[PDB]
């Protein structure tokens, strides 16, 4: 269960960014992916959840209608697309893999289990 | 952060320290709250899930419980190398994964 | 009229059953007064899928079943044909075709002690969608994926019963609601339950 991330370079406000999380050591198609962020001087804040099938997904209120979450099982990759950023969006973004096998649509038993390396983003 | 937590806590090494996480009835009640720890400059790790369970490789010192619209965590035999921020995260009934403000622990 | 039905026993009760094992009472051989219970406005929601409630006393049946349990005030709508969720999917599902009434009334004062009640548990994570009118007291640890848990708990193995967080102050949403379902059945034997003559 090894998770890595890439992207999130120094980008000025109003531009678009793509973050790629790569996973290994398990079946990437049997788990629901989580995206979260850690802002300086603030507690961890959830960003979004994407189901393994991609049919069902949810976003946090702050980032709603200005972002996209996608997953490629064949390449075992997780893409986060951000557009129209702002000052507060600057944070270390993290990709997390649930351990519980997907067996329905509950989204409260699905845990933010072992974490990824995460990458900084500055707006 | 709908959840509320004490700004910080500390104590001697080994008096069974406790940390309380408070939230409404739509975040930590009728759902589950998981507790993670964040080391300074290191990736967070899972400590307690489902309010009582524990993952492999985590010692028996950490324990957790829920008492209605609020949860608590207990660390017995605290060592000096447990400095980290403890976060309690629960699923809001509607769409959210509410996170706690944090708990800066010191020895 | 000589003898009346025991609606008081199933309505005014202190020890009131939970949802995952909903209490079932069989009523027959007695005259039932539906007008008295309908006129009273104490009942928050009084729906009747079938015959009109006001004419209930004009109908005769051979058996009626009084199901009873407690649920969150928010999800009281789930007790009705068709609707699906966490109560009508894994706990208590009515058939698509229905004939009974569904009384549901608030009971915040009578329950939800200061420190919490915790006496009401609801099922969760059922293996398959529940067929109509089935109760499953089984507490066997749930499983998914492929690995079977040997009576232990962890990832992929859950405890199917979850307790409510009833408190004296929670809002009209997450407050206890006592629900009683009066399902009639014509069957074939001569009708017994009827209205006053
Ligand atoms: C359940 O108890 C309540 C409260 O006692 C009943 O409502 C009224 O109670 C008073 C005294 O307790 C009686 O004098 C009234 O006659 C009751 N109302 C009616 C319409 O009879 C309530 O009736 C009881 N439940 C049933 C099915 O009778």
């Amino acid at each position: 269960v090894q998770l890595v991330e890439s992207g999130g370079g120094v980008v000025q406000p109003g531009k678009s960014l793509r973050l790629s999380c790569a996973a290994s050591g398990f079946t990437f198609s049997s788990y629901a992916m989580h995206w979260v962020r850690l802002a300086p001087g603030k507690g961890l804040e959830w960003v979004a959840v994407i189901s393994p099938d991609g049919k069902n997904k949810y976003y946090v209120d702050s980032v709603k209608g200005r972002s996209t979450i996608s997953r490629d099982n064949s390449k075992n990759t997780l893409y986060l697309l951000m557009n129209s950023l702002r000052a507060e969006d600057t944070a270390v973004y993290y990709c997390a893999t649930t351990q519980s096998l997907w067996f329905g649509q509950f989204y409260y038993i699905y845990g933010m289990d072992v974490w990824g390396q995460g990458t900084t983003v500055t707006v | 952060s709908v959840l509320t937590q004490p700004p910080s806590a500390s104590g001697t090494p080994g008096q069974r320290v406790t940390i309380s996480c408070s939230g409404s009835s739509s975040n930590i009640g009728s759902n589950f709250v998981y507790w993670y720890q964040h080391f300074p400059g290191a990736a967070p790790k899972l400590l307690i899930y489902r309010n009582t369970l524990r993952p492999s490789g985590v010692p028996d010192r950490f324990s957790g419980s829920k008492s209605g619209t609020s949860a608590s965590l207990a660390i017995s035999g605290l060592r000096s190398e447990d400095e980290a921020d403890y976060y309690c995260a629960a699923w809001d009934d509607s769409l959210f994964w509410v996170f706690g403000g944090g708990t800066k622990l010191t020895v | 009229i000589t003898n009346l039905c025991p609606f008081g026993e199933v309505f005014n009760a202190t020890r009131f059953a939970s949802v995952y094992a909903w209490n079932r009472k069989r009523i027959s051989n007695c005259v039932a007064d539906y007008s008295v219970l309908y006129n009273s406005a104490s009942f928050s929601t009084f729906k009747c899928y079938g015959v009109s409630p006001t004419k209930l006393n004009d109908l005769c049946f051979t058996n009626v079943y009084a199901d009873s349990f407690v649920i969150r005030g928010d999800e009281v709508r789930q007790i009705a044909p068709g609707q699906t969720g966490k109560i009508a999917d894994y706990n208590y599902k009515l058939p698509d075709d229905f004939t009974g009434c569904v009384i549901a009334w608030n009971s915040n004062n009578l329950d939800s002690k200061v420190g919490g009640n915790y006496n009401y548990l609801y099922r969760l994570f059922r293996k398959s969608n529940l067929k109509p009118f089935e109760r499953d007291i089984s507490t066997e640890i749930y499983q998914a994926g492929s690995t079977p848990c040997n009576g232990v708990e962890g990832f992929n193995c859950y405890f199917p019963l979850q307790s409510y967080g009833f408190q004296p102050t929670n809002g009209v949403g997450y407050q206890p609601y006592r629900v009683v379902v009066l399902s009639f059945e014509l069957l074939h034997a001569p009708a017994t339950v009827c209205g006053p003559k």
